[PDB]
């Protein structure tokens, strides 16, 4: 009967209306009455009307004033420092049913089927459901049409908002895959695409983009990395989409943080020329909290940190992946948050990466993008992205945005 | 009885 919910918090509302409290004879117990489409809850697909609400963020909810709860739940979802939120309840089915998934395709159907198209109701619910709910309203709405919703909402949608809605539809690897395949397309190569997400996704991720890449194009993605790049770069891209780094240990190893620190400089600042080779297989090879670790003990050994290290010794699209990678390392969320500022920062905008990292970030650290991007640059990344679009595609981007700051 | 959207 005891649960442990976790949700994010990066929806404006968390999309639930409470009932009970000690003051109430009806109801002693706090208790969901209804879930709203729209808010943090609803995504989840974790939470029914009925379940008895006992902590969150971990304090107690069980024998409190109704007031004490509202005001409880409130000052959790309003706290971003703490993501996500752990809600603890107590049940007596899925949350998101089959007929959820009928009802939402049966609206998306409406909606194209609308003359001029309705715009406005496919944006309002397609990014306000999750990856998984996308995929049962696709599953539904062929069902009922006998026709693809991506090819349905290729028809209805153009320009950057159908860019959005396409991405949105796609699991996450089929998602990465399909942009890793784009960044291959034509003569010459998207080298910043392709380095963004080869440098950005985990072990676990990779593993899955691998499998999918295969399946949906019949070449494995590495083959397709060693045809369309060269050198150094090649070898990088190839080591990091093995998807094969280091797990993360429990143990710290000290030396091995300062034996890989003196080998850095060693390799790179301290002589002419570069052992590109150990840079590699370093950065490659060992977990991401143990680089941390080497890049801070690295600037005891070098007048240069690691990033400006990168700038003095190598050039070009090696150096475009060694500065990603190291930045990725570093501070995941304040790489994005960076990306999403220079895309908007200048003249137009630079919708490809735009909407790419707000598609396949939203539901991964949407909210710790913000963070670091409102504690950097001062206004809210949903301030950005106001400035910068316009029309329903500014309205999509801002749900994946999932809230102001 | 009391019911409120949070
Ligand atoms: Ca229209
Ligand atoms: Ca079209
Ligand atoms: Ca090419
Ligand atoms: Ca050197
Ligand atoms: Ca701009």
């Amino acid at each position: 009967e005891l649960k442990t919910v976790t949700l994010s918090k990066m929806k404006q509302s968390l999309g639930i209306s409470i009932s009970g409290g000690i003051e109430s004879k009806v109801q002693p117990m706090v208790k969901i009455e209804k879930i709203f489409p729209g808010g943090a809850a609803f995504l989840s697909g974790a939470l029914q009307a009925g379940f008895e609400l006992v902590a969150v963020d971990g304090e107690n909810l069980e024998q409190v004033t109704h007031q004490r709860a509202v005001d409880t739940i409130r000052r959790a979802y309003r706290n971003k420092a703490r993501e996500p939120m752990e809600l603890v309840v107590r049940v007596p089915v899925k949350a998101y049913t089959n007929f959820d998934a009928e009802r939402d395709a049966l609206n998306i159907e409406t909606a194209i089927k609308t003359k001029g198209v309705d715009e406005v109701t496919i944006v309002n619910i397609l990014t306000n459901r999750s990856n998984e709910q996308r995929q049962d309203i696709a599953f539904a709405y062929q069902r009922r049409t006998k026709k693809e919703l991506a090819s349905a909402l290729k028809s209805a949608l153009s320009g950057h908002l159908e860019t959005v809605i396409l991405g949105l539809l796609k699991t996450p690897a089929q998602y990465d895959a399909s942009e890793l395949k784009a960044s291959m397309k034509g003569l010459g190569t998207d080298e910043d695409s392709l380095i963004e997400i080869i440098c950005s996704r985990t072990n676990q991720e990779l593993q899955e983009i691998n499998r999918v890449y295969k399946e949906m194009y019949k070449t494995d993605l590495e083959k397709d990395i060693i045809s369309d790049t060269s050198g150094d770069f090649r070898k990088l891209m190839v080591a990091l989409a093995k998807g094969r780094r280091a797990e993360d240990g429990s143990v710290i190893d000290y030396e091995l943080i300062d034996q890989d620190a003196r080998d850095l400089y060693d390799a790179g600042v301290k002589r002419k020329g570069t052992d590109v080779p150990k840079w590699i297989s370093i950065m490659t090879e060992r977990s991401v909290p143990h680089l941390q670790k080497v890049f801070d003990r690295y600037k005891s050994y070098s007048p240069y940190d690691m990033l400006e290290s990168i700038r003095k010794e190598v050039k070009g699209d090696l150096e475009n992946a060694f500065l990603n990678l190291v930045q990725c390392i570093q501070n995941k969320p304040l790489y994005f948050a960076d990306r999403l500022y220079d895309s908007m920062k200048g003249k137009g905008t630079r919708d490809k990466v735009l909407i790419r990292i707000m598609v396949s970030r939203s539901e991964v650290d949407m909210l710790k993008i913000r963070s670091e991007f409102k504690r950097k640059y001062g206004k809210s990344l949903y301030y950005y992205i106001q400035q910068d679009t316009k029309g329903d595609y500014q309205k999509a981007l801002l749900y994946l945005c999932g809230g102001d700051d | 009885k009391k019911i409120t959207t949070v």
